């Protein structure tokens, strides 16, 4: 039982509401706000079907009213990337199971 | 007549007051506003390493 028990399509069963953070280059007061926003956003228009096109339509418009105007918002199964951005300005936060989320502030 | 006409401008007939407003000292300054320092980032994700 346990660890052994579990198995990978028991744990992404198991537990959908999990949240695990990478990288956190922003500053630790902005990234309690973006964090709500995008949980909150994504299971909203997550539809039957996960509209990865729907979820950055609604994490863009959220971001830009919140902050600044030029805030750029990307999700994924798997990527690679380099991306120049301001100086704390950038979450790097995977959702459980295949769901890679970069937000920045360019 | 020229000396009566000097004898009609008296002290008490044409007092002379000076006047002049505060003007502020010009100064000037120099003020260079260069934005926060913009660093490159590069993030890789995989299946394995989300789920690691």
């Amino acid at each position: 039982k346990a660890v052994t028990d579990m198995d990978i399509n028991e744990l992404r069963k198991l537990m959908i509401g999990k949240a695990i953070i990478n990288s956190s280059d922003m500053q630790g007061d902005l990234l309690q706000e973006a964090q709500d926003v995008i949980q909150s956003g994504i299971e909203n228009n997550s539809a039957p079907v996960l509209n990865i096109e729907a979820a950055c339509k609604y994490i863009k418009e959220n971001l830009d009213k919140k902050f600044g105007p030029t805030w750029q918002c990307i999700i994924g199964e798997g990527y690679a990337y380099d991306v120049t951005v301001q100086n704390n300005t950038l979450l790097f936060m995977f959702y459980n199971g295949n769901l890679a989320v970069l937000i920045f502030k360019s | 007549e020229e000396a009566i006409k000097q004898t009609l401008r008296n002290k008490f007939n044409y007092n002379t007051r000076e006047c002049q407003t505060i003007n502020p000292s010009i100064r000037e300054r120099g003020v260079s506003t260069e934005p926060p320092p913009s660093d490159t980032i590069c993030g890789n994700i995989t299946q394995w390493e989300i789920f690691d």
